């Protein structure tokens, strides 16, 4: 009884304990080599089977990748989150100790159903990594996003607190480069490749493509078309021999606003009143120029 | 002989969590609608007809939960999901007061009827989510027409507080997520759409067109303003 709840922990934090199960794959099977034994015991070290699958595949995502910088935007961003909820797991790994030790001990269905909301939760985490195995972004902004267009919020509150962190390298690209456009890509991490073509003389040449392999599904084609156009007009004003950020320096006080904004707010990524205030910096930047 | 009546004790509170147990073997089928559980053949006929009682309560639950928990986090983001996914959050306070009883079960001090009991007030919780559970997966069906049904279910249901307190809230809780786009819609209006959750859709004006299989779930009037 108790060996067996024992074992249940070892295989929570990870690989086998007091046995050996000898499968990393499909399921996680735990194979006692006892027939004398009830029939009964061997389908709850059937339930085990995929709790403890289910908890490495997590562990096998972020370290077969094995932190690497090329890549090293929106991907590892998605990462840092992969670790939270990897933690959140970690939590209640604790209180079903507490229960094994004295200070009671049988840990019973009630625990045996305690373990199956870790599992809706890795769950949730299964179908988050099975969408990518890649760690470019742009293509991880349509995957969220595509989960987000699920209802019942109980994984969709899960994936909004994702796609406000996805988003957070890819509006982290747009409005510095709305209130000073200095060029910072490493990998094109956004679908406005700054500067890939050789410094000319403007001829009205398009430099910024927008690539449509790696666009947002939070940001429509009118929107993509249109922070190219006051990217394209903030690039223009800084070779007009004049260094000022547009028509005064309010536009620096309205990046830290959203800075501090966005410390404030919980997880959401807005993307209605995103684009309404960029419209008051595109007129804005436009008469100035 | 004893013994054996905590040995299927140990052996159904495995079962209640969902997962598979000792020698109750689980069998498992796609388009279940409350799976069958296998029980042992054991050594007197009044103690499995105890834990043939309680099966049912650990049955429905645990196939109505399990679906609605994965194909809701595969699914869109619609207006099922955060239903589903509420359906969820609801599913994890009922975890923890199985095991505070294993608190209880160090020792042994509790029998099956005492567990019963318990779970009186919480199989009637699970119950009136199982029938949203079967309708929603032969019908498959879209956003507008989620919350049609799923209001017109917490509707001709009286009789027991705590079931219709739920079956307002996560409807309630679908429904809160449709005001808010109207209120996008009516004020701002601005309409996101992820895949489609509205009769109203863009495209002598032909600006919008209505379709009847996405209305919403009041009388026909209001959907029509």
């Amino acid at each position: 009884e108790t060996s067996l709840v024992r074992d249940l922990l070892y295989v929570f934090q990870g690989i086998d304990g007091k046995f050996v199960k000898m499968c990393n794959s499909e399921n996680c099977y735990k194979v006692d080599g006892k027939v004398a034994v009830s029939k009964s015991l061997k389908d709850i070290t059937s339930k085990l089977s995929e709790l403890g699958w289910l908890h490495n595949k997590i562990k096998k995502y972020t370290d077969q990748r094995s932190l690497d910088r090329a890549f090293g935007l929106v991907g590892q961003s998605f990462c840092a989150a992969l670790h939270q909820e990897l933690k959140e797991y970690y939590r209640l790994l604790s209180v079903l100790h507490s229960q094994l030790q004295v200070e009671s001990s049988l840990t019973l269905r009630r625990l045996l159903v305690w373990t199956f909301d870790p599992k809706i939760r890795l769950k949730t985490l299964a179908a988050l990594v099975d969408h990518c195995q890649g760690r470019k972004g742009g293509e991880l902004a349509s995957a969220v996003h595509a989960y987000t267009k699920t209802g019942d919020p109980y994984m969709r509150s899960l994936v909004q607190h994702i796609l406000g962190l996805v988003a957070y390298p890819i509006l982290n690209f747009l409005y510095r480069w709305i209130y000073d456009g200095e060029l910072e890509d490493t990998y094109h991490e956004f679908f406005v490749a700054s500067d890939p073509v050789v410094k000319t003389d403007r001829l009205w040449h398009d430099k910024y493509s927008l690539r449509k392999s790696m666009i947002p599904s939070f940001m429509t084609m009118d929107q993509s078309r249109k922070v190219l156009l006051i990217g394209k007009s903030i690039n223009f004003l800084h070779q007009v021999c004049h260094d000022q950020t547009p028509a005064s320096k309010a536009m620096a006080v309205g990046k830290s606003a959203e800075s501090p904004k966005d410390a404030a707010e919980l997880f959401t990524d807005l993307e209605n009143a995103f684009q309404t205030k960029i419209d008051a910096a595109y007129f804005d930047t436009s008469k100035y120029l | 002989l004893p013994s054996q009546e905590t040995c299927l004790v140990e052996d159904l509170l495995y079962i209640l969590i969902g997962v598979d147990g000792r020698y109750i073997s689980v069998q498992p089928l796609v388009g279940r609608q409350s799976r069958s559980f296998s029980v042992e053949q054991n050594l007197d006929s009044s103690v499995k007809e105890l834990v043939n009682r309680i099966l049912p309560v650990a049955t429905n639950y645990s196939t109505v939960t399990r679906f609605v928990e994965e194909n809701s986090s595969f699914e869109y983001g619609q207006v099922n999901h955060a239903l589903g996914a509420a359906m969820r959050t609801l599913g994890k306070e009922y975890m923890i007061l199985i095991s505070q009883l294993e608190h209880l079960q160090r020792q042994g001090l509790l029998s099956l009827q005492k567990l019963w009991f318990y779970i009186q007030p919480t199989l009637r919780t699970m119950e009136v989510l199982a029938s949203i559970a079967t309708s929603l997966n032969k019908g498959e069906c879209f956003g507008g027409a989620t919350l049609s049904l799923l209001h017109d279910r917490t509707f001709g249901y009286t009789g027991d507080s705590q079931a219709q307190e739920l079956c307002l809230y996560l409807t309630k809780a679908a429904s809160a997520p449709y005001f808010d786009i109207l209120e996008r819609w009516i004020y701002r209006g601005i309409i996101n759409d992820p895949y489609s959750e509205f009769m109203v859709e863009e495209h002598w004006d032909q600006r919008y067109t209505i379709v009847q299989q996405q209305i919403p779930s009041f009388l026909q009037k209001v959907a029509d303003k």
